[PDB]
């Protein structure tokens, strides 16, 4: 059951979640084409395109799904498991709130499959290098999302 | 449905500390509800006050002050000025839509109880041609507004015939308030002398006009 | 500043039709979700509908859903609340807004009048209140007219609050403590000038 209010939780439940994710993961160290939200997207205030920008917000969330599946894997297993699991709930609300058309691009199965076996190949360091970088761009994606969603 | 509530009225003293709350009968007040705050002054169009619950819109008082402190949606005014005296509506973005509460009637203690200046006219020499007759007492500046008009002439008094406007907030946040009496061109004439009556606070100020 | 202009409320018979305008200046309107808010006399704010800021999300206040519709334009800059199968209910002050965003608060405009009535438009009957012979107070009684506002201006001014009789009509007074009161109702096109002189 959508709701403007209720995407509106959503979004900013997940952040708190990468803020808690963030916190215990950063007290043991203390490129990647993450999604990621530019002007010709129609998010921003300039050149502001509400249809545009739905399709980038639903696009960018299914593809940062590869990289919730590798946290999965990086002792608060529950955690990581509600973010992932809390973000499939945001994009099936997106999706019914966009019921009016979609044309995506929606990601390739086995080419996630292939990055996701290349992300944990690397060592520890590296890792939680990655760990850090998708939750920072993550956080990114969920805030601009959270103000454009506003005025859509 | 969902209900917004807020408290009917609420007070304070110059120079206090007063806070409105601002709830939902669904459950707690969030950040997603983006609490709006709107001042209303008397015959005036409301003022945004507070937006996005803590946020506060260009030149307002940074005696106003937004927050959700419990369940529900705070507004809290630190050092209470006459001039906050005014309705205060509170609005929750809830599902798809918005709701505004009630709203709150602030009064700002305890002051100045002040004596109505009354105006009294007896009927133009025009309107008695057209066959009518309109005695109209003007009652101006009270405080508090709460008025019993009483229509004299002859000291009986008038019964029927009476308009009076509800005391109405104005200008300096002081009542003023009309009343009107039609009469038959025949009954100006006939009696001595008209007389408007008005009963403030036991205090009865009276106005006589005679044809 | 940024600016908020509506238009154009007035007298409408029951079951009739009226479309509200919107003209925002001073800020990014393509940016931005607008809404409207009522306020019927003597009550409390109501929420009415909004807007995206492309038009294609709206909603609506559930006791006018069927009858009302939001649409917007750009680069135009206006929005509009075409308002069909009008009921007496529906009769308030309408306010037009935006939503708070990109650092910007909730701006509302002055506000138009909608006033929904089987009664016909009736012009005031102006008599003079003449001052009263030992400073003194003079004005204007303003009679029997239909729907609201009266506007007086002369040529100590207080232009008093209208009352509403059992009839229907409003009838006001406007004092002043050559004198000339300028009495102009807008709904029946009526503007009378009268000249108030003390009784000789």
């Amino acid at each position: 059951l959508t709701s403007s209010e209720r995407i509106d939780k959503q979004i900013r439940y997940i952040l708190d979640g990468i803020s808690a994710l963030r916190k215990e993961t950063c007290n043991k160290s203390n490129n990647l084409n993450l999604p990621k939200m530019a002007e010709k997207d129609g998010c921003f205030q300039s050149g502001f395109n509400e249809e545009t920008c739905l399709v980038k917000i639903i696009t960018g969330l299914l593809e940062f799904e590869v990289y919730l599946e590798y946290l999965q894997n990086r002792s608060s297993e529950e955690q990581a498991r509600a973010v992932q699991m809390s973000t499939k709930v945001l994009i099936q609300f997106l999706q019914k709130k966009a019921k009016n058309l979609d044309a995506i691009t929606t990601p390739d199965p086995t080419t996630n499959a292939s990055l996701l076996t290349k992300l944990q190949a690397q060592n520890q360091w590296l890792q939680d290098m990655t760990t850090h970088l998708i939750l920072r761009s993550f956080k990114e994606f969920l805030q601009s999302s959270l103000r454009a969603l506003r005025q859509m | 449905q969902t209900v917004v509530t807020q408290e009917p009225s609420l007070s304070v003293s110059p120079g206090g500390t007063v806070t409105l709350t601002c709830g939902l009968s669904s459950g707690s007040v969030t950040a997603s509800n983006y609490p709006g705050w709107f001042q209303q002054t008397p015959g005036q169009a409301p003022r945004a006050l507070i937006y996005s619950t803590n946020d506060r819109h260009s030149g307002v008082p940074s005696r106003f002050s937004g927050s959700i402190s419990g369940n529900k949606a705070a507004l809290t005014i630190t050092g209470a000025q006459p001039e906050d005296e005014a309705d205060y509506y509170c609005a929750l973005d809830i599902g798809d839509i918005t709701e505004f509460g009630g709203g709150t009637h602030l009064t700002v203690l305890g002051q100045p109880k002040a004596a109505p200046s009354v105006t009294l006219f007896p009927p133009s020499s025009e309107e008695l041609q057209a066959n009518k007759a309109t005695l109209v007492c003007l009652i101006s500046d009270f405080y508090p507004g709460a008025v019993t008009v009483a229509w004299k002439a002859d000291s009986s008094p008038v019964k029927a015939g009476v308009e009076t406007t509800t005391p109405s907030k104005q200008s300096n946040n002081k009542y003023a308030a009309s009343s009107y009496l039609s009469l038959t061109p025949e009954q100006w004439k006939s009696h001595r002398s008209y007389s408007c009556q008005v009963t403030h606070e036991g205090s009865t100020v009276e106005k006589t006009v005679a044809p | 500043e940024v600016q908020l202009v509506e238009s154009g409320g007035g007298l409408v018979q029951p079951g009739g039709s009226l479309r509200l305008s919107c003209a925002a200046s001073g800020f990014t309107f393509s940016s931005y979700r607008m809404y409207w808010v009522r306020q019927p006399p003597g009550k409390g704010l109501e929420w009415v509908s909004a807007i995206s800021a492309g038009g294609g999300s709206t909603y609506y206040g559930d006791s006018v859903k069927g009858r009302f519709t939001i649409s917007r334009d750009n680069a135009k800059n206006t929005v509009y609340l075409q308002m069909n199968s009008l009921k007496p209910e529906d009769t308030a002050v309408y306010y037009c807004a935006n939503r708070a965003g990109w650092g910007m608060g909730d701006y509302w405009g002055q506000g138009t009048q909608v006033t929904v009535s089987s009664a016909s438009t009736k012009g005031p009957s102006v008599f003079p209140l003449a001052p009263s012979s030992k400073t003194a107070a003079l004005g204007c009684l303003v009679k029997d007219y239909f729907p609201e506002p009266v506007t007086v201006s002369w040529n100590g001014v207080h232009t008093f609050p209208a009352v509403l009789q059992s009839s229907g009509l409003y009838s006001l007074s406007s004092v002043v403590t050559t004198y000339i009161c300028n009495v102009n109702h807008k709904p029946s096109n009526t503007k009378v000038d009268k000249k108030v002189e003390p009784k000789s």
